[PDB]
């Protein structure tokens, strides 16, 4: 598996971006997503796309969504964008989504490179 | 000769739900090469339960998955020794049942012994109000990886009002013997309980699974 | 608080098909509000039998039918006395059938009590030669005549071979004691062998049947 | 839950008139809609008439139009009467009363889409 | 149960004829019937019957071939003999009769049911 | 040519039952299969069964499966029935019969593909 | 922090009242604590509509009822998931109205999503001849029952000539999420059309609910 | 002298089934006014063939069908130009066979073309598995339609074991020049398979047909 995503740049405040993580096995990830400014956890998503989870400080702003067809592919769309949020995006997968490692970057084993969100 | 067209199966679960502890013994029989098999469950120890009985249903024996013959029956070629299966079950509202499993065949019949354990169900949820009743037909992926057989499940429980209740099942089996592992494919899934007493204290189960190509 | 919404029963059946005498024991449960039952039936006399399962499947229980509001339940309201029916089962290729059956309540569980008289069945029909494979659902009309319930079922019997075997049924059912009697109305019927060994000694059956107008 | 209780029926003379009531009991805080249904000693259960919710629609099969006559109990719920006027050999039957939440064209004359029955009362008419 | 039976009449050898056996009645049963045949001094002889579903249908030895018999898919409790290359051998006095179940011991015997028809002429030329 | 007329809907509640009928008239011999079809205020004709022109084989999709059942009237010809029970709102709609010589697979789902068509009986469940 | 003190709502109809159809589009405010609110609403599809605006009046809130302390909201607890509802209204010549209504919270504001259908209104009538003005103030006594929350209304429309057009209402409401369900109490509402244009295809409206104990 | 009271014909069926492919010549005699023939097929291309003969049977002649002075033998007038027939029969099991045919007269004798395909045959289906043995005796219902004549068979294939296997069968035929059309009648049909070698590669048929009113 090996993680590849897309989607960054600058951008004003306010405006909108949608971040995109592909991976390139037969088994549905679940796929979480961090910006590093150590990796600071943003949200994630079950393998079956069931349940979403969301940092305090994105709620509202931020959605994960899988795509439909493409298989282990997810999409991170920020709206709102804010001085706060300029970092570096990593998105990341493993097996399943449990309380105790989804908010931990250890506890992922596959990673993708980073793109780089500057909010002017 | 091993796995004999018809085959009986004893299982023992113990488990804890929501800090709830409480044990179940059941004997069962079916037909391992037509996917069909039947249980009687008592709860032995905790009862009666306060939480909804569809949550262990399937815990009580992928051996009576009905298969065709290019797909290699990875589970039922790991007797006598058996196998173990490992399930982490995520339900919508944050209830989580992780559960352990072994597998052994002893004097011609399958032993199951199960370790359950359920938390953050909500209070006023489905499953601790018991507002459930049974899982739809349910389709589980299969595939190999890391030298286990690994299967992914969505499943919906029906809810008393005619709504549903998600679950997403990932489940890792692994026989205890190196054993051939066959290609990706489905099987179908049909779980009924065909009888309880008040408290679901006595229940009865039977369940129909069949292999598919995708 | 005669009929709860779980009961017990057990059942006896003394036999002939074909000059062929036997024995079969069995016990079930049910929930006779919601329709549904299953029981395990063990040949204790005469086994292996050298017959379709299928002929005796259906004789092993009315009082578990679901009923609209609307329907009163005959059979229900006839306990704790009871009642009795007989049968008969005309096959298409001549083939018959007959039971006559007593239907009690002792110590808080059904009593049946069954007497079953199978003959004419050719020795290469799909009866003697064991080539059937379940029923398919049926829907028996039921209709009130002479202070009795009776019923009509046009029912079908899967063969092996993926063709079909009709047998036209008449049921009378009398209470042992008068009781209110319902206007005509239908009970979809659906009976399934959950489980069976090699030679069909220890057979499984689980049936479900709900009632609804014509 | 709703329970229906029937009374009244019996034996009459053609011409007379009879009173049925329906009490219902439970716990519910409901008013139903309430429809009268006779079934004769070889037929179907037949739509006499029935009443709204509230009292403030009712209707009557044809054939006893005039003749009964629907009503709501104002001080105890969920409590109706058939007044039976004028009585014919023909109204020999047992009579039900049944329950539903609201009343349609499509479901008020069919007992089937009724959740509620009363035990039944017979009235015979010589 | 009141069966009524028509079609009868005089016909010529070869030629053909339906009876009809109309029953009518607050009946909900679906009865099987049996048709028999009388010559004047004989007594009633079995000629067909068909089962109360209509799966089945029985027919006596002389007419096997030249009579059909068959229930009306849309009127209840009524059927048909349709009787075909008629001889003068076939005339008789032809009843239909309705019985609850056919047994092989009962369904030849005439007085093993319980309802009658009034019976209709054939007579072939 | 076929005239196909519905009746038999109205408005009923959540859980009740609905008997849709399809009568037809016309100087035809044929007997034709028939298929059910419903349509929501804004959306398309969607498939809700098919019975072969014979009876012996009966098509339903898959949302009303164990609850829908069409059945031929052996008495009167080119008339089918839809028998709705355990209804849902989600079953609220327009239900159309529609007559075709024969089924196949690849047509019997496409409303296209049917050459006489009801007027359409308006089903709600509230 | 969910249900603010002031609180804007966006309302969609489509409807059809005896074979018209019909499109409404709707924004309103209001402060769901004190009971009170407003809606500007207007015809954006079938207009003018050839009947009584009145018949869609009451269609269009029932978060924004004042409640006692000891009353529970079972509404604004639904929130921000929301609740639907489904009404019958049977009017007194055998006019009929049913809607179905979806309600949630979407960017701090209530979204509304209704349907309704009205069949069998005399063409003589007063709605299809538009001769109403107005409904009085209603007591809807609310309780509940199966799970949901249930109303009932006896409500009068006063007729331009000076009579009055009687109604009955019936009501379930149903939170998408279980919440604490209130006991019976009742709930008096005062509807009143504050402004509209010629042709009604322009409404202003205004609505003060107040539950009280029975 | 057109069609005498004697005629032979020859046959040529181009079929696949399931996609197997074959080719079957065959050569037949008959008294057409007696409304019986005879014939022998050979399975020329393809043999032995993996499915039932059954299905093919019927494909291989109403020409010889006994009519009535009062019923108008359309396809009898066709001739010398002839006529062609479609056909499409559908199994209970979901197989389809497909058929078109050309019929004309040549040198004193009948031509028959024939195209078959069958298609969606289940693999452990009686037609698949050889299973069947013989027609029932049916009755074509046929009629006038939009300038055709069309026939329409409710079939049944009886079982080896003793079942049956139903089929909806629906022909239409068309002159190639306009002949008078008949009214609506029925055509009973005995068909039977007279003899044939082990693996059906040579058959020998025997049918006879006769109109009558309805």
């Amino acid at each position: 598996v090996q993680l590849v995503e897309s989607g960054g740049g600058l951008v004003q405040a306010g405006d909108s971006l949608r971040l995109s993580c592909a991976a390139s096995t037969f088994e549905n990830y679940a796929m979480g997503w961090f910006r590093q400014a150590e990796r600071e956890f943003v949200g994630a998503v079950s393998w079956g796309g069931g349940r979403t989870y969301y940092a305090d400080n994105v709620k509202g702003r931020f959605t994960i969504s899988r795509d439909n067809a493409k298989k282990n592919t997810v999409y991170l769309q920020m709206n709102s964008l804010k001085p706060e949020d300029t970092a570096v995006y990593y998105c990341a997968a493993k097996s399943v989504l449990t309380i105790a490692t989804m908010r931990v970057p250890d506890e992922y084993n596959y990673w993708g490179q980073g793109t780089q969100v500057t909010v002017s | 000769a091993i796995i004999k067209e018809f085959m009986r199966f004893k299982v023992h679960m113990e488990g804890s739900v929501n800090g709830h502890e409480f044990e179940i013994e059941g004997e069962g029989e079916g037909r391992p090469y037509e996917g069909t098999q039947t249980a009687k469950l008592k709860v032995t120890k905790g009862g009666p339960l306060p939480f909804a009985w569809d949550i262990l249903s399937p815990q009580f024996s992928k051996a009576y998955v009905k298969h065709p013959a290019d797909i290699p029956d990875y589970l039922k070629l790991s007797f006598p020794e058996g196998f173990k299966w490992e399930r982490v079950m995520n339900f919508e509202d944050g209830g989580v049942v992780t559960v352990t499993q072994d597998s052994s065949l002893q004097d011609g019949e399958f032993i199951y012994k199960v370790k359950l354990r359920g938390t953050n169900f909500p209070s006023d949820g489905p499953v601790m109000q018991k507002k459930t009743m049974g899982w739809e037909a349910s389709s589980e992926r299969m595939y190999p990886e890391d030298g286990a057989l690994k299967g992914e499940i969505k499943q919906r429980l029906k809810l008393k009002d005619g709504g549903h209740y998600d679950a997403e099942v990932k489940t890792t089996y692994k026989a205890k013997k190196p054993v051939q592992l066959p290609g990706a494919y489905n099987v179908n899934i049909k779980l009924d309980i065909t009888s309880h007493n008040e408290d679901y204290t006595i229940v009865e189960q039977y369940e129909r699974a069949e292999g598919r190509h995708s």
